[PDB]
RNA sequence: GUUUUCGUUGUUUUUU
């Protein structure tokens, strides 16, 4: 294997090979106190859904 | 064949773990704890290593032209 | 063999501008702003920032097509402030917010590790 | 020159995916922002491989 | 000994495949071919006599040639320059050769002038690539490592001219069985008792006979019976042929027919037959009667007429029973009973004979097919010796005898049958079967394996019917019930089951001895009064004995087949109700290994398995504790082979649960038979696994039993065309198409038969992340939304390879074209493509970035007469790009350089690309979105792909949900999950474990809108699934044509996306346009977009009979001398063609530009 | 210039339009056009 | 040198 390589400045937007991150976790309202998700449930909403 | 350089679902540096993964395998070790040892936290990264199929060993055991 | 290109998502062509404002006489003190080379990231931010402005009477944006990194934003303000001026105000406000964000982050990063 | 049993597109794309230590990538000029013909170091870091 | 669990059954199947495998039937078939079949076909007439009766005083100068032993040689390809080498299959593929070996015979001579050894080359036989005489048979893997063969590539095919052709086995009805059918009412025939009476050995057709019943009820006079014997020109009454066949009195005819003498209706119904045959009262008149209608020549007179009638009653009448003398009494008894069965079926006292039950059908493998073709070709081999030893016998020369043997006799029939596909001779192109041999597919690895285990029913659409296409209960566990082709061939072209094996053909004589061991009562003894309730015994369909105590003999035969003295595959069936018994050893009857539940109620093992954990442990050893192989289990009487005809007479347990006859409220379990009235059940057998009713493809699907059967069939169909990795040495193969995945991934959901399939080692598909919602609105209507990050990282990236084959040709003997760089001077009629890529020998270098409109293989061809050379190059395909993978330079068989250039391309998914799941879930890409725009999880995790929820209400794939759930669980826990059908897994437990995984039991999880980060109100079911790339892309169908090449004859746009084809405008499109009022639009579609020529026709005759010249401006109607009354017509060229053939058929279609009125 | 390589004997060589297809030393008629030493450039993405 | 030159029979498998 004999290879030469050219690296140029880039961003994740143009390729995941320049991606600075794999995934970024973003959260808020850790109890759904703002009512942004339904807590879909078969029996009950608070207990079916974890903390 | 050949584990991806970057994790398809996530994008984590994963390539430099295969030999380490085999090392962990050799000692009759469970799979999941070994993957956790490999810093495989996201189950996407986890099954990417768990379910990767490398195939070059049969290809390489062919005697090449040179 | 027909799909579009990737660097154009932010590279400005000569003929079209980054910012094309046209008067929206539909309601008084309203304009329509075409941001080429843009997407939800800046659009939603500016939309919320303008919505927080009391002068801003109408604020909305739309990415007319997801297959093109561009969007258009309709902005009406009260009879006092112009839509464009509200836009510079929103941009500068988010500037100062980002400054404070970066400063606090850096300080507590340093004290943390 | 390559005498392996793998496609060169394979290894090339994989090499692109490889992150490079880039604490100063900001100073690097873009391949389109930099005015030079072909590549210069300022907009292009050269890598090499021989095995 | 203990209970039998599922893993023990898996171990049993491991023994099964370690001895048999899945090619064992083909291997043993082709080995039987060149170990018993070939020799018998050679010696089926071992006597060749000539003579010169005259003088030499008087003499019989007897040239007499006796046949002898055949010879088999190891493959040697004999280069065209005397540099003979032993041939290797790799070289055969590289140089486009045939995997064929030379054969030789000993046709010795014996000269007998009366007063009154030699080794010739018969021919070259193509060989199946894993027979015992294959070049690489004894050679070990390291030797294989030197000859570059894929270890998973498992042979079973034939190599001819570098093309791999497989002989598809053909299913046909088993012969020598009574077939009574209900003839149509508006016909003199009511019931047709048919039997294809043909020699059991060889399984080849000799003759057949159909006895037709005349008359109606209160209509059509008496119930007379007159059948047309083979090669007779009239329906002769059956009582008459009984007179002719030896039994002239009618009471003998009834003793042959009547066997329930308590019945009066059949007596009074056969009375009219006696009345009509009463004109015949002896054997002489009956035989003359037959001979008159016997289609023989005229002038044969009564004596030879009777002799020929007797012969045709002897030969070609029940030939499977006998063709020689002495058994014409057996002929009388058999015909009498067959007529009796006809009459009983006519009375409807028995259900009419079924036409699909496999017990009356066999499968002709490659073995007997090649046997039949060799029979044909050799029957045209033995005769050209006669037709040359006559032109030389008159000269009585010192004949070389090595020039009358045209050895290529058996080369060309096989070459044409295996190459073109027609099993016969090219001269007899008509009435030939097409498709029995086809090119082996290596698109994927299964595209070979499953391809090697097809079956086909070559009936034809002559009468459409659903019975050849409809699944039947007898197909249970014997065939795959989901693998079927599309519309034209759907239902037909059927696959085996997983554990099936085909009878390779054992001598029937051992079975004859086993049966006669029990005091058989001859057919002559069979009497209506004596044998009022005795058991009629049949072999292979031939009725060969009677018995009154059949229980002992059937028990002994069953236990003996359990032992092994009887060939373990030989079918034993006991028709208790109809006082009959039948043994089948003919080739083509397919058997499944059933666990032997003790059926004789004499122990607790009755209702349990003879095979126990002792046998399981012995198999787990792989050997015997003093070998225990699969044949060990089969011959130990704990597992036995069973056919469908046996299956319908046996009662089988499904799972190890219902073996012992048994004596709550769970919504995650299946159902066994209720056992409410039938308090007892003595299941004589149990399947090794119900999941073995599946097929090779069906052993792939995760829980195929939780999804709709139509979707299961769609899965089966799409599985063979799904992208993957076919062979390890794909590179050394120069194939039309090769597809290799960048990153093969073993499925998270797995079967256990998977383990046997080695799907970890050749996996087809990847485990990618999917979430269910309607986020983009583009997911509708079979479209999916893709993560661009995974694509950039290379998810489902792949490699495609295309091999172009080129060769120099011989116009004469020395007139040859050459591979050279075309130029503007030496080469005429050049092409706009760039020739520069060619360097010295018209061959591009390996590794160059090739594209379309660029010549890759340059060729120059002589012009028939200084500047007499034409471009004959074959450039790369126009809309194809890539880099040359490989360039192979060799020669042909004799002397011309043959080049194989494989080009390599990287394929990446794009909007519109086709994909499918393992649950029939098929669609194209609708739009691709980047990471930032799609919503993320609480941990910020996005899926790789997004699907349409609307599939679930419509397509209803519960198994897909189970697969995704198990996939999440396995990925979190880090192990391979099992999805074997008919197992005890429960979804609720998996949900509980997901709770243990710290994740929502039903798989829901909050997504946060990618554009806003806002918590999407619903919690999204989001996790991994195993999907597969499919052969169909978007850019291979994109094709626009404003103007291109036109067909040479039609002067209209060509058809085919390859050659810039135009859109064929269907007639319904014309009709809808007419209903749309599209006059001008359709006109220009037929005028400017289609053929349009202008002509000059006459105004007097009104024909195109006008010499026309625009430049001369002369238009003379030679028909009518018309020059001024000539009119120009701009009409489609197809109209000109129509007018042309109308003229050519002496029809005068006088076009008129006016109105007669 | 136009170089050629043998099947598995690893013989490297060069035929012209004067000789038949025959690996000069091994006597192997399955020969292969030796790859071009010329560089090929890729996009690594 | 504007311009500028490929086809069919038969066979198999296919595609909502
Ligand atoms: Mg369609
Ligand atoms: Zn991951
Ligand atoms: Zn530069
Ligand atoms: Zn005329
Ligand atoms: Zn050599």
């Amino acid at each position: 294997l004999n290879i030469r390589c050219i690296a140029k400045k880039g961003i994740a937007k143009e390729h995941a090979k320049w991606s600075p991150c794999s995934a970024i976790a973003f959260e808020y309202d850790p109890h759904n106190k703002l009512k942004h998700t339904d807590f879909w449930f078969e029996v009950d909403a608070k207990k079916e859904w974890p903390d | 064949m050949i584990i991806p350089v970057r994790c398809f679902s996530c994008g984590k540096v994963v390539g430099d773990k295969w030999d380490a993964y085999l090392r962990l395998l050799e000692e009759g070790k469970q799979e999941g704890d070994a993957l956790d040892e490999l810093k495989l936290k996201r189950y996407c990264c986890r099954r990417m290593v768990l379910t990767h199929v490398d195939l070059i060993e049969k290809f390489l055991r062919y005697n090449p032209l040179e | 063999m027909n799909a579009p290109d990737r660097f154009e998502l932010f590279i400005l062509p000569d003929d079209v501008p980054k910012l094309k404002i046209t008067p929206d006489s539909r309601v008084p003190n309203c304009i329509i702003i075409k941001f080429e080379r843009e997407d939800h990231t800046l659009a939603n931010l500016l939309r919320e920032e303008l919505a927080l402005y009391p002068d801003v009477t109408f604020v909305a944006y739309k990415v007319e097509h997801p297959l093109f990194a561009n969007f258009v934003m309709r902005l009406q303000t009260e009879e006092g402030t112009r839509p464009k001026q509200a836009l510079e105000r929103a941009c500068a406000s988010i500037i100062n917010k980002l400054k404070t964000l970066d400063h606090k982050f850096n300080e507590e990063w340093n004290i943390k590790n | 020159m390559n005498t392996s049993v793998l496609a060169d597109e394979f290894i090339s794309h994989r090499l692109g995916l490889i992150p490079l230590v880039s604490e100063d990538v900001e100073e690097m000029k873009y391949s389109r922002d930099c005015t030079c013909e072909d590549y210069c170091d300022e907009c292009s870091v050269v890598l090499e491989l021989s095995a | 000994d203990d209970t039998i669990t599922t893993e023990d059954c898996w171990t049993v199947i491991s023994a099964f495949f370690e001895e048999k495998g899945l090619v064992s039937q083909q291997l043993d078939s082709f080995d039987e071919f060149m170990e018993t079949s070939i020799q018998d076909l050679v010696w089926e007439e071992p006597r060749l006599i000539l003579d010169q009766p005259a003088q030499h005083d008087n003499i019989n100068k007897r040239y007499e040639i006796r046949f002898g032993k055949i010879y088999l040689s190891r493959p040697t390809m004999t280069e065209a320059d005397g540099t003979t080498h032993a041939m290797f299959p790799q070289e055969a593929r590289l140089r486009n050769l045939t995997y064929s070996s030379p054969v030789y015979l000993d046709m010795e001579k014996s000269m007998f002038t009366s007063i009154d050894g030699n080794k010739v080359h018969i021919g070259k036989v193509p060989i199946m690539l894993r027979s015992k005489f294959c070049s690489l048979r004894t050679l070990d893997e390291v030797d294989l490592y030197k000859m570059k063969e894929c270890p998973y590539d498992m042979g079973g095919y034939f190599v001819i001219n570098g093309s791999e052709k497989v002989l598809i086995a053909q299913e046909r009805s088993a012969a020598n069985i009574v077939q009574v059918f209900k003839k149509a009412a508006p016909s003199p025939i009511s019931h047709v008792a048919e039997i294809r009476s043909a020699l059991e050995k060889g399984s080849r057709l000799i003759s057949t006979m159909q006895i037709k019943l005349y008359g109606r009820e209160d209509k059509g006079t008496g119930r007379t019976i007159k059948a047309t014997l083979p090669y007779v020109k009239q329906d002769i009454p059956i009582v008459i042929v009984f007179r002719a066949l030896g039994v002239v009195p009618d009471g003998e005819i009834l003793q042959h027919i009547c066997y329930d003498e308590n019945d009066w209706q059949m007596l009074e119904m056969l009375k009219p037959c006696i009345e009509e045959g009463f004109v015949i009262q002896d054997k002489e008149v009956a035989l003359d009667f037959i001979g008159r209608r016997g289609s023989a020549a005229l002038g044969i007179r009564r004596e030879k007429r009777i002799q020929y009638a007797k012969d045709i009653l002897q030969k070609e009448l029940l030939p499977h029973i006998t063709q020689e003398e002495g058994f014409e009494t057996r002929k009388t008894f058999f015909l009498g009973y067959m007529v009796n069965r006809l009459l009983l079926c006519a009375l409807e006292r028995k259900d009419q004979d079924d036409r699909d039950h496999f017990g009356k059908k066999r499968l002709d493998l490659a073995g007997p097919l090649l046997a039949n073709l060799f029979r044909i070709l050799f029957r045209k081999l033995t005769r050209e010796i006669y037709r040359y030893m006559q032109r030389c016998i008159e000269t009585d020369r010192d004949f070389n005898l090595n020039l009358a043997v045209k050895s290529t006799t058996i080369t060309s029939g096989l070459k044409y049958s295996l190459a073109t596909g027609n099993w016969g001779e090219q001269k007899k192109a008509m009435s030939s079967r097409a498709g029995v041999s086809q090119v082996l597919n290596r698109y994927t690895y299964s595209s070979t394996l499953s391809h090697l285990r097809r079956t086909n029913t070559p009936i034809g659409r002559d009468g459409k019917l659903a019975k050849p296409r409809q699944l039947h209960n007898t197909h249970w566990g014997l065939v795959c019930p989901a693998e079927t082709p599309e519309g034209q061939a759907c239902g037909l072209v059927k696959n085996l089951s997983l554990l099936s094996g085909i009878s390779i053909g054992s001598p029937s004589e051992p079975i004859i001895n086993f049966l006669e061991e029990w005091g058989m009562e001859p057919l002559e003894d069979y009497d209506p009064a004596q044998h009022t309730k005795s058991t009629r015994i049949f072999v292979n369909g031939v009725w060969t004995g009677i018995h009154r105590d059949p229980s002992m003999l059937v028990s002994t035969m069953r236990d003996l087949r359990r032992s092994g003295a009887i060939s373990p595959e030989v079918s034993i069936i006991r028709d208790i109700r109809e006082r009959e018994f039948k043994i089948f050893t003919d080739v083509g009857r397919v058997y499944r290994p059933l666990f032997i539940v003790e059926d004789d109620e004499s122990k607790d093992n009755k209702g349990e398995l003879r095979i126990t954990k002792e046998h399981i442990r012995k198999i787990q050893q792989g050997y015997d504790d003093d070998v225990y192989g699969w044949s060990s289990l089969v011959t130990s009487g704990v597992i036995e082979y069973v056919d469908g005809e046996e299956e319908e007479t046996i009662m089988i347990a499904m799972t190890p649960e219902d073996l012992q006859t048994r004596s709550l409220n769970d919504t995650a379990k299946r159902i066994k038979p209720e056992m409410s009235t039938s308090s007892h059940h003595t299941f004589t057998h149990c399947e090794i696994h119900p999941s073995m009713i599946l097929g090779v493809a069906a052993s792939i699907i995760p829980f195929p039993d939780h999804n709709q059967s139509p979707r299961n069939t769609y899965q089966s169909a799409m599985g063979k065309q799904a992208m993957g990795v076919f062979l390890t040495n794909y590179n050394v193969r120069m194939d039309t198409m090769a597809n290799i995945l960048y990153y093969p991934q073993k499925p998270l959901a797995k079967t256990q038969a998977m383990e046997y399939l080695k799907f970890r080692e050749l996996p087809a598909g990847q485990n990618a992340i999917v979430a269910i919602a309607c986020y983009s609105g583009y997911n509708q209507e079979d479209s999916m939304i893709m993560n661009q990050s995974s694509i950039d990282r290379g998810l489902f990236r792949s490699l495609f390879f295309r091999s172009y084959m080129d060769q120099e040709k011989r116009f004469g003997i020395s007139i040859v074209e050459e591979f050279e760089k075309p130029t503007r001077a030496t080469t005429l009629r050049l092409k706009h493509g760039t020739y520069e890529k060619l360097d010295e020998d018209g061959l591009i270098a390996p590794g160059v970035r090739v594209s379309g409109d660029d010549i890759i293989i340059g060729k120059t061809t002589p012009i028939p007469p200084y500047h007499t050379k034409r471009d004959a190059s074959t450039p790369l395909r126009s809309t194809e790009n890539g880099i040359v993978d490989q360039v192979l330079l060799t020669t042909n068989q004799e002397g011309l350089k043959f080049v194989k250039v494989r080009m390599r391309t990287t394929k990446v998914p794009q909007i519109g690309d086709k994909f499918a799941s393992r649950h029939g879930q098929k669609g194209t890409i609708g739009v691709t979105y980047r990471h930032e725009d799609m919503p993320f999880s609480a941990e910020g995790i996005v899926p790789d792909l997004i699907i349409n929820p609307h599939a679930i209400p419509s397509r209803m794939t519960v198994a897909h949900l189970i697969e995704c759930l198990l996939s999440k669980v396995g990925s979190i826990r880090g192990y391979e999950g099992d999805a074997t059908p008919f197992t005890d897994l429960t979804v609720d437990a998996v949900s509980n474990l997901l709770r243990d995984n710290g994740y929502q039991s039903r798989g829901f999880e909050v997504m946060y809108n990618g554009h806003t980060g806002k918590k999407l109100m619903a919690q999204v079911f989001f996790g991994p699934t195993y999907y597969q790339r499919l052969r169909h892309m978007v850019d291979d169908k994109i094709h626009a044509r404003a103007r291109g090449p036109v067909q040479v004859l039609t002067r209209q746009p060509v058809e085919g996306r390859s050659r810039d084809g135009g859109l064929r405008f269907g007639e319904m499109e014309r009709d809808c346009m007419i209903a749309h009022g599209a006059a001008g639009f359709l006109k220009e579609r037929l005028m400017e977009a289609s053929d349009a020529f202008r002509v000059h026709v006459c105004g007097i005759c009104g024909l195109m009979s006008v010499i026309a010249n625009l430049k001369k401006n002369q238009f003379e109607c030679r028909s009518c001398k018309n020059k001024t009354n000539i009119y120009q017509l701009h009409i489609p060229y197809a109209a000109k063609l129509l007018f042309q053939e109308l003229m050519a058929m002496n029809i005068a279609p006088r076009l008129y530009t006016e109105r007669s009125g | 210039g136009v170089k050629y390589t043998c099947g598995a004997c690893a013989h490297n060589f060069s035929l012209n339009k004067s000789d038949p297809v025959r690996c000069k030393e091994c006597g192997h008629r399955v020969i292969y056009k030796a790859r071009t030493k010329r560089m090929i450039q890729f996009d690594a993405r």
